[PDB]
């Protein structure tokens, strides 16, 4: 009779009240995705990020009272990538000191993967944060004269350092040329398309660098600010 | 027979104000996609302009055309109270929208936590209450009436409808209605412009080789120019003819007030240019 | 032995062509058309914080379960629109759900490569995980119940398996696909089932024998949905090249195609009617279409959603149609 | 090795004409069209969702 319906409405109110509390946490958190080729250093960045601030691999950390949630999904023909169309940013890790290794060249495989990711039907809004990992190996490779980049890449012969290229403190002129060559090689694909909806942020990363989390925080803040500015047509 | 044409033009003003605001009202409520925090402020502004066009303008047009007031003294006082209420409650919403945008852009991480539906409703209620406290109370309690003999004869006559106030009430109403929101709006939009310029400079410094703040300039300029050019000239004479009498003729006063009126009709064009709004309008 | 394999392939096409007396359209040309079918929304369920990827009706056709990627599993009640349960999930990436024929258990799965079972009808009034099934090496795509103790799951490692809930072990496994498996559907008598893969092929497995029987081809891209005819002697397939096809088990060949030149979007789900006369299929263009099984004539469009449709289901009594989308709203049409 | 033996099983199976299958499906649809609420709308007095 009507006695049963009286208790049924009580169950709805308890559940509906609980959903309100869970909405606040969900709306006040940021999700990130880790991508990259194998043997690049994805887990190495995770270990440093996890320890300092606290199937599938997930990580929770907090910076400046802001909730952050990072997950790693770790195989061509990716069908599951359509789910990650609402994340704040995509973190791309590439080993820049592996141009001479074949498994074609590993760097060329990374470029192909990045180009495939950039021009995707679902990822037409999500920005990309790019980490050029393993810098000291590349510096050591360039410092000694052997296995020149021109041998594996022919465009390196007709490349010169850009005018607005800030050198590293005390770095030799040879390593900077190769570093910025690789950086613009990745940036060309990003600037070739996009229509201003998403941008790419490059960085130079090592295994011992500790300022990575600050870079991620600043880039996320800039991404959100630019999204709001574009929405208000104030850019 | 110039007046007969002057009637024709005015009627278009009344119809345009009513027609423009009703589309904004129906689209927001009918469609659940558009129900956001800022759309509540937009709905409040649209409702205020709707009340303007429905109640205030037609009676003023009738008074201008017939050169007499047939309703009576109580109804003319009520009409003046409604006019002040709806003018005061329409300007103060623009300041709310400006502050909302400032919070959204300057501090994006705390924007989600700071403002919710409850705070938005509280702010809207507070704005409407403050606007009501300025118009109905000082008018119905008879604290604004002047002292000179012409004003006394005007109040005594039941077929005359004019507006006479002393210095204190005119200054207080002007300061509460127009001057205070202006400085806040200017500061807010200057800060937003600086933030946009900084972001554009950073983008240019990042990938300038592979690829100046005109969009932000135009977007801010449209709003500031329209609001100022609409409501600035009126709120100068309003104090000018009160501090020193016998400087401004009446026709100037009515012309400036009616010029300030049309901002109510111009607002929806400015504040409903979103692609979702265009899609909703095309659907209807 | 490469040349030997191709020799048998040519023989199959020879026998298949010999049995094609006439097309399905020619025989059913004199059937009076159904006309125009229009239905209106009766209920709208709210309370999901993110997109919706799964849905399944109950046997009583009154209670249904929905899964979302915000980490929730809400059990509704369509008659009165009241939430009855809300199970928190350990993993926020969920791609499938199911409801027991007896109504006592509910399953789940996703990118964690693990299937989970919850015991609804338990003492002390608290739902808890009853069993976790592990052994797959790819994300789960679908799962269906046979009885209270058996379940069939298909994963993204080109395999399908049959489990035992009491012991949590694989009774048997099915192999042969060269691509990711996307969906499945059991027979009315629960003795056979199909599976649509990403290599543009479908098979017909046998549960008791554990080996493939037939293979059907014809699509030009991935397969995203599958469903049996109410009779049990035919099934329909839905791919992401804007085509639907009706296959036949006994005739062993494609029968009829449901395609339109004005549609260029993919298909996410298909379902039949109570009498097997209408074929409802979702689409990526934010709405759903209703077909005709024997005529390939569109007979109505359901366009009440603000995002893509990801799931679709019809009650056992054939009284309502429930759809889900990426705007976190369910709708019941009648 | 294993692949070549698979098509051997599926090569030798019993098949029937398309016309018989089409007749069977159309007969089933015609027979069961009566008790289909979606094809023939039910009276509003017996509609649970109304
Ligand atoms: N010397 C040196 N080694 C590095 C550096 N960065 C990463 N590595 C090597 O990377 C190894 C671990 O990273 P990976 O091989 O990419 O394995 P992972 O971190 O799990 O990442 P994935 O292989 O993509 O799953 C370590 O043992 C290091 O030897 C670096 O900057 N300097
Ligand atoms: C007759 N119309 C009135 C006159 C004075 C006045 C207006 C609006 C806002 C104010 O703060 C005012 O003092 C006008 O709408």
């Amino acid at each position: 009779q009507r006695n049963e319906e009286k208790a049924q409405r009580e169950a709805n109110k308890k559940i509906e009240k609980q959903l309100q509390k869970d909405k606040q946490v969900y709306r006040a958190t940021h999700r990130l995705l880790l991508l990259g080729a194998g043997e690049s250093g994805k887990s190495t960045i995770v270990k440093q990020m996890r320890i300092l601030h606290v199937g599938i691999f997930e990580t929770k950390f907090q910076v400046d009272k802001v909730n952050f949630h990072m997950f790693d999904v770790g195989d061509e023909r990716r069908k599951w990538i359509q789910c990650f169309n609402d994340v704040t940013a995509i973190i791309f890790v590439v080993a820049s000191s592996s141009y001479n290794m074949v498994i074609t060249n590993r760097l060329q495989e990374a470029l192909n993967l990045f180009k495939s990711i950039w021009n995707n039907r679902w990822l037409r809004t999500i920005s990309v944060i790019l980490f050029l990992n393993k810098q000291d190996l590349l510096a050591e490779k360039v410092l000694a004269g052997k296995s020149k980049i021109e041998d594996y890449f022919p465009e390196f012969a007709r490349y010169t350092t850009p005018e607005d290229a800030t050198p590293e403190p005390g770095e030799d002129p040879r390593v900077t040329r190769a570093k910025y060559f690789i950086r613009d090689e990745f940036l060309r694909i990003s600037t070739a398309s996009g229509d201003g909806r998403h941008y790419c942020y490059p960085h130079f990363t090592c295994a011992v660098d500790t300022e990575n989390i600050r870079r991620v925080f600043n880039d996320c803040r800039d991404i959100i600010q630019r999204m709001h500015l574009r929405q208000y047509e104030l850019l | 027979v110039w007046v007969v044409g002057m009637g024709i033009v005015m009627s278009l003003i009344v119809l345009a104000i009513v027609f423009g605001n009703v589309l904004v009202i129906t689209a927001i409520a009918k469609f659940e996609r558009l129900q956001t925090v800022t759309n509540y402020f937009i709905t409040s502004l649209a409702c205020a302009d709707l009340v303007m066009g429905l109640a205030v303008v037609p009676f003023g047009a009738a008074h201008i055309l017939t050169k007499t007031w047939t309703f009576g003294n109580f109804w003319c006082e009520f009409w003046t109270s409604i006019d002040v209420l709806c003018v005061t409650a329409s300007i103060e919403t623009l300041c709310v929208i400006a502050v909302d945008r400032y919070f959204a852009i300057t501090s994006p991480f705390k924007y989600q936590s700071l403002l919710t539906k409850n705070k938005a409703r509280v702010i809207i209620l507070m704005v409407w209450i403050v606007s009501g406290l300025t118009s109905f109370l000082p008018i119905q309690m008879h604290w604004y009436r002047a002292t000179h003999q012409e004003a006394i004869n005007c109040y005594a006559e039941e077929t005359c409808c004019d507006f006479f106030t002393n210095q204190a009430y005119a200054i207080a109403s002007s300061i509460v209605s127009f001057y205070v929101p202006l400085v806040i709006m200017v500061f807010v939009y200057s800060r937003v412009f600086q933030e946009a310029k900084r972001q554009l400079q950073k983008i240019d410094k990042s990938e300038g080789r592979f690829h100046k703040e005109h969009k932000a300039l135009k977007t801010l300029g449209i709003i500031m120019g329209t609001f100022t050019l609409c409501w600035l000239p009126f709120f100068i004479v309003n104090i000018v003819h009160v501090i020193q009498d016998n400087l401004i003729r009446k026709e100037v006063y009515i012309l400036l007030n009616w010029i300030g009126y049309v901002n109510s009709g111009f607002n929806p064009l400015i504040y409903c240019r979103s692609p979702d709004f265009r899609i909703a309008f095309q659907e209807l | 032995l490469r040349q030997e394999a191709e020799q048998l392939k040519n023989q199959i096409r020879d026998a298949r062509k010999a049995c094609a007396d006439a097309t399905l359209s020619q025989i059913t040309n004199n059937i009076d058309p159904v006309g125009r079918i229009q239905m209106r929304t009766r209920r709208t369920l709210r309370g999901h914080l993110a997109k919706i990827y799964a849905m399944h009706w109950g046997t009583d056709s009154r209670l249904l379960v929905s899964a979302s990627q915000d980490g929730k599993l809400i059990i509704w009640d369509s008659y009165t629109t009241n939430k009855v349960h809300a199970i928190p999930l350990r993993s926020s990436w969920v791609m499938t759900c199911a409801y027991a024929p007896s109504g006592n258990y509910v399953a789940c799965g996703g990118l964690d490569n693990i299937c989970s079972i919850y015991n609804l009808k338990t003492r002390e009034g608290n739902v808890r995980v009853s069993r976790e099934l592990a052994g797959h090496t790819g994300y789960l795509s679908c799962c269906r119940f046979l009885d209270d103790n058996q379940i069939v799951t298909s994963s993204g490692d080109t395999t399908c398996a049959l489990w035992d809930i009491e012991t949590g072990q694989q009774t048997t496994t099915f192999t042969g696909h060269t691509g990711d498996v996307m969906s499945l559907s059991l027979a009315p008598d629960t003795r056979l089932f199909v599976s649509g893969a990403c290599d543009a092929s479908a098979k017909l497995w046998d549960v008791r024998e554990g080996m493939c029987r037939q293979t059907f081809t014809g699509h030009e891209s991935d397969i995203n949905a599958i469903c049996f005819f109410p009779n049990g002697n035919a099934f329909a397939t839905g791919s992401d090249d804007a085509t639907c096809r009706l296959f036949d088990l006994r005739a062993d060949q494609e029968l009829m195609t449901y395609s339109h030149d004005n549609i260029i979007c993919g298909i996410t789900s298909v379902s039949f009617s109570k009498s097997g006369r209408l074929l409802l299929a979702g689409y990526d263009d934010f709405n759903c279409n209703v077909w005709d099984a024997l005529k390939a004539d569109r007979a109505g469009v359901l366009a009440g959603h603000d995002n893509r449709v990801s799931c679709l289901g019809v009650t056992d009594d054939g009284m309502a149609v429930a759809t889900g989308s990426w705007d976190s709203f369910l709708k019941i049409w009648n | 090795r294993k692949l070549v033996e698979q098509l051997k099983m599926e090569a030798n199976i019993d098949r029937i004409k398309v016309s018989k299958a089409a007749a069977d499906l159309m007969a089933y649809c015609e027979a069961h069209a009566k008790e289909d609420p979606l094809l023939t709308p039910v009276p509003a007095s017996e509609n649970p969702f109304r």
